[PDB]
């Protein structure tokens, strides 16, 4: 019933964010399948202008079957709309709502022994703003937009003057979507911070708080600084488009590059906002399945703080080819490099946690170990990109795309799956089948590596981002990347099957703690699921 | 002329270098690649070993340590050293890229939706460059018999579709070329991988890059900032030629 959606309890809200993040995730993943269908071979076969002559429903279905090149007039606008849709959904409406809104809301209050959160009503509102934001983002796809078609083909970061000159109101709807997401995030952040500070259990001091609750706390601070800045950048776009301002228009004395400084001031923090809760989940999972307490608890906390702080002073590594002076370029390069040090401490500590342990290779542990390896692959290509002299070649190529999918889709997402398998028994009272979790892991592991690893080669060969079509010489690794994406998709549909099976007929969970004693945080002292009124 | 600056089928490396800057990028990237591959292999082997050595069947009672000071010192300092070392080789390469030398040849390039305009201020030459197969050349951004014919006529082949333009930026070999880059409408980005150059073309701003080509031939780039519907369809062709062939091309443009 709709007693779910009006609930103010942090557990119910957490669950709502998780399911919704998952459903939007499915939509955004489906976009990538269509994207990879078109990138599978050179020449445009799917995104034909001819399909615009049909209706909405009929045009959709025709666009799923390939045409001969001679019958397919390339529609670049649709490509641009799809990738913009994919990025915006992921960055604002999928992973953060799942990690922060979902696990954060469900588990942080449990980890610190809080019976309730500071502002339950504000928490419920934060969810509704998330849903309204998602609705507007999706609506933008069907609204009058660029080039006399539907939707905004402007990239998920909305660079002007392109974003400010795009016709129709699709772009305005997208901007409102992002405002609503920011509002949801800010409310959540205020809620998290106040709860963490004022509602810890008696005895629960700062140095006894579990690493996950810390990850959420640090993340909440990043949000309060980063999201208001974004709200400014995009309101300036809105007024350039609608209210006669010229902040980013050179004829009125504006500077498009100003937008970039403001956008990336949010845009870098955004990724650390994404990844920090995944770091927290990895810490809980590895300690549990290594049967060993987390190595270097205090350095783990401080490394996260240092990453959070450093993530505010590196933004212009996204702007090395945008006209930055040599001095600015050198600084941002050196500052970015520093981030490797505290991240390395966390990676080595996770390995040290395993060292001398008694390792159980259950599904959550597989995701965690995959995370260590794959996040490292992504992190070191980030370090390559920090080098302005090499970024000169890689910028706006698929080498960047490979970087960020390794850290996000093989990093933060592996953290999401680790949490789901780790905690689904606790949240639902039903356990997932172990063989299916392992199968999911291996399919995703093979599929996502096949999708993204070959993108390094495409980037080294000079393949640009945001292209509907590409020179014939890029065909081989595009083909492999697409097959990888199809296998990953299959693994995700299998996962959805595993979740459905688990929730409808999974083995009944009878134990408060169905793992082992080294799952030593407060949620494991409660029933599965926890009672309505906790602690 | 030999087609040199282009992707090759199944390629996994950089495009060929045709400038000292590109050569520097290839060395620096190669150096960093060895390092990050060593780090990744190291990390991967540690994980696989730990899982083998400390699997619950083989190590039945877990240890309880949460510190190892010497190891914690080493694993903080060693990364710092590695990074300082990369920085030390990397910043000089950066300084060489971004310090604009005295020009032998000056070209002003303007990005438009969706084509490039070139002006040679010293020579009073200007012209526009469109993709072979764009609406400007009679196409609609796809291969056809007509497009293949135009590619053939312009000295290319079917394989150069999406890269080849109707007119090329022509420059002399072993001379310092300074390109001034701006945008006319939205942000575009002008690049040639073989020269190791890329510079955004921002409306209202004039930015500079340089290259000196070390061999003759044909070199391709593609617009590298999303700029709307035909972002995928406004590439860059540079022809590097002898000093004499360059002068000949100039004279062909001179109006008497
Ligand atoms: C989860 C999200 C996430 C995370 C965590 C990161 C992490 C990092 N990112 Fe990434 N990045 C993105 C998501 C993310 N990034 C996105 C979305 C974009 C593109 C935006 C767009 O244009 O659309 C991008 C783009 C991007 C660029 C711009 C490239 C370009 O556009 O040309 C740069 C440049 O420096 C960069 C750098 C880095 C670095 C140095 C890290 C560091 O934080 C990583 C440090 C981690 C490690 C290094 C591995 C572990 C460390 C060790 C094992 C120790 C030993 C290692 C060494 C000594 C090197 N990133
Ligand atoms: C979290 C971030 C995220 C994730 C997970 C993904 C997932 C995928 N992306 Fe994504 N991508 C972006 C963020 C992300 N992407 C961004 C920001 C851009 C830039 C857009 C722009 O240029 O403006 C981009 C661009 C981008 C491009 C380049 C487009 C271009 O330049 O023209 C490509 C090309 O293949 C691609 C492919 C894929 C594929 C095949 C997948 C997936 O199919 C890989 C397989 C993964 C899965 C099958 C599982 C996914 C799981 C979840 C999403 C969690 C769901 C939640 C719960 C379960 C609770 N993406
Ligand atoms: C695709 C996203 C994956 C989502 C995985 C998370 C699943 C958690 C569902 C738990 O739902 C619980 O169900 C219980 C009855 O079983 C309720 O009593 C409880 O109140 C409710 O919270
Ligand atoms: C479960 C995953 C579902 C993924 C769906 C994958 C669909 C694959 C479509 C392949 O169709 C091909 O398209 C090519 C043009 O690209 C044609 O050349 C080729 O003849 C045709 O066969
Ligand atoms: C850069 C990559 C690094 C990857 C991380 C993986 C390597 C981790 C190695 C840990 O080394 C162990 O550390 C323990 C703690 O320091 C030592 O125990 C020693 O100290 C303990 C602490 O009291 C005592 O209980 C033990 O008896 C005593 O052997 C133990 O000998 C040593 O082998
Ligand atoms: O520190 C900076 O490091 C640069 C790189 O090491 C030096 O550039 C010096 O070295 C570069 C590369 O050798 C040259 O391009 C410069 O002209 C020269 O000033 C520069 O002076 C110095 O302040
Ligand atoms: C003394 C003599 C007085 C002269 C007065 C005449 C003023 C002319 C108005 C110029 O505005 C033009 O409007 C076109 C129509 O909107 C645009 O075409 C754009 O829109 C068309 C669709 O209508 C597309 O076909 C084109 O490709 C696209 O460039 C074009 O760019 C833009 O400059
Ligand atoms: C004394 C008074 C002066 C008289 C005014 C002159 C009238 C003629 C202006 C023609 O305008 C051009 O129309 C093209 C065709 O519409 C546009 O191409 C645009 O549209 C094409 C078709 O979509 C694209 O392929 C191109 O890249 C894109 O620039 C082009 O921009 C625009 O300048
Ligand atoms: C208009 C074509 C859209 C196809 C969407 C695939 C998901
Ligand atoms: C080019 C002729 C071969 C036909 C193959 C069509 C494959 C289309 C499958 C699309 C699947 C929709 C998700
Ligand atoms: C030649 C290397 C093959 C890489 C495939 C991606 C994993
Ligand atoms: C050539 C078509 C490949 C389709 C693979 C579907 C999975
Ligand atoms: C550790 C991540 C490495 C990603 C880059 C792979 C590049 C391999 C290119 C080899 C060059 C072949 C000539
Ligand atoms: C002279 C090289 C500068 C290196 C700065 C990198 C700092 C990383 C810590
Ligand atoms: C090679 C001939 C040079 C001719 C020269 O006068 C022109 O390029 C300048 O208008
Ligand atoms: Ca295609
Ligand atoms: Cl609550
Ligand atoms: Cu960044
Ligand atoms: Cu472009
Ligand atoms: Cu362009
Ligand atoms: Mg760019
Ligand atoms: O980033």
């Amino acid at each position: 019933f709709t007693r779910w959606f009006m609930s103010t309890n942090h557990k119910d809200i957490g669950v709502l964010y998780l399911f919704t993040g998952g459903l939007v995730g499915l939509i955004s993943v489906a976009f990538t399948v269509y994207m990879r269908m078109e990138l599978m071979a050179p020449g445009v076969q799917f995104m034909c202008a001819e399909h615009l002559e049909s209706g909405l429903v009929k045009g959709f279905f025709q666009s799923l079957w390939p045409s001969a090149v001679e019958n397919c007039t390339p529609n670049g606008h649709l490509w641009n709309v799809m990738i913009t849709g994919h990025g915006i959904l992921m960055m604002f409406f999928v992973v953060i709502p799942a990690l922060f809104g979902g696990f954060g809301n469900y588990f942080m209050p449990l980890h610190i022994g809080a019976p309730a959160m500071a502002f339950p009503r504000m928490n419920n509102l934060s969810y509704w703003l998330y849903v309204a934001g998602t609705s507007l983002a999706v609506a933008s796809l069907f609204a009058p937009g660029g080039n006399g078609q539907l939707g905004s083909g402007i990239g998920w970061v909305l660079y002007p003057p392109l974003s400010t000159s795009e016709s129709g109101y699709s772009t305005d709807l997208a901007i409102f979507a992002v405002h609503l997401s920011g509002a949801s995030s800010i409310l959540g952040a205020i809620n998290m911070i106040t709860t963490f500070l004022n509602m810890r259990a008696p005895g629960m001091t700062m140095h006894k708080v579990p690493l996950f609750a810390w990850s959420i706390f640090v993340t909440a601070w990043l949000i309060l600084l980063a999201l208001p800045v974004l709200a400014g950048a995009i309101t300036m776009l809105l007024t350039d488009r609608n209210f006669g301002t010229t902040f980013f228009q050179p004829s009125g004395g504006g500077d498009p590059v100003l937008y970039q400084h403001i956008l990336w001031f949010f845009g870098h923090p955004e990724v650390y906002i994404i990844v920090l809760p995944a770091f927290g989940i990895v810490s809980h999972v590895i300690a549990t399945f290594a049967k060993k307490p987390i190595f270097g608890y205090l350095p783990m906390v401080y490394a996260m703080v240092a990453i959070g702080v450093l993530g505010f002073v590196v933004w212009a590594h996204h702007m090395y080819t945008a006209g930055l002076s040599l001095t600015q370029q050198s600084y941002f390069m050196m500052a970015t490099m520093v981030i490797a040090v505290p991240t390395g401490i966390k990676i080595f500590s996770w390995i040290a946690t395993m060292w001398g342990g008694s390792i159980e290779l259950k599904t959550p542990m597989l995701w965690a170990l995959g995370f260590l390896f794959l996040f490292t692959v992504g992190g070191v290509t980030g370090i390559v990109l920090s080098q302005a002299s090499v970024d000169r070649y890689y910028h706006d190529t698929y080498y960047v795309v490979a970087h960020f999918h390794y850290v996000m889709s093989l990093g933060a997402v592996f953290g999401i799956f680790a949490g789901i398998y780790f905690w689904i028994g606790k949240m639902s009272g039903r356990q997932y089948p172990e063989w299916a979790g392992k199968l999911h892991f291996w399919m995703m592991f093979v599929g996502a590596n096949l999708t993204f690893f070959p993108q390094h080669f495409l980037g080294r060969q000079g393949m640009p981002r945001r292209y509907i079509d590409y020179p014939e010489a890029f065909a081989t690794w595009n083909f492999v990347s697409s097959l990888g994406a199809f296998l990953s998709f299959a693994s995700f549909l299998f996962f959805l099957g595993v979740i459905f099976y688990t929730l409808t007929r999974g083995a009944r969970v009878t134990a408060n703690n169905y793992w082992n004693e080294h799952a030593d945080t407060l949620e494991w002292t409660l029933t599965s699921p926890p009672p309505e009124h906790t602690f | 002329l030999e087609i040199i600056g282009r992707p090759q089928p199944g390629g996994t490396g950089f495009q060929p270098s045709a400038s000292p800057v590109a050569t520097q990028i290839h060395w620096l990237d190669g150096f960093i690649l060895v390092i990050i591959a060593a780090i990744t292999i190291f990390v991967t082997l540690l994980i696989l070993y730990a899982v083998w050595r400390f699997h619950e069947k083989r190590n039945k009672v877990p240890a309880r340590f949460t510190h190892n000071s010497p190891l914690e010192i080493a694993w903080t300092i060693v990364p710092i050293v590695i990074l300082v070392a990369i920085g030390a080789f990397s910043l000089p390469v950066l300084f060489n890229q971004q310090e604009i030398p005295e020009a032998d040849v000056t070209v002003k390039v303007t990005g438009y939706q969706w084509y490039w305009g070139y002006e040679y201020p010293d020579e009073e030459i200007s012209f526009e460059s469109y993709m072979i197969g764009s609406p400007a050349t009679g196409g609609d951004n796809r291969m056809s018999p007509e497009v293949e014919q135009q590619l053939i006529e312009a000295g290319y082949s079917r394989d150069e579709f999406l890269l080849a333009t109707d007119t090329a930026m022509v420059v002399p070999v072993n001379k310092t070329v300074v390109v001034q880059v701006t945008g006319a409408d939205v942000i575009h980005s002008w690049t040639v991988p073989a020269f190791g150059v890329k510079q955004d073309a921002v409306p209202g701003r004039l930015a500079q890059l340089w290259f000196r080509a070390e061999r003759e031939g044909i070199f391709f780039g593609q617009c590298s900032e999303l700029c709307g519907i035909s972002h995928a369809y406004m590439p860059i062709t540079v022809k590097v030629v002898s000093e004499e062939a360059y002068a000949a091309w100039l004279e062909q443009h001179h109006h008497h």
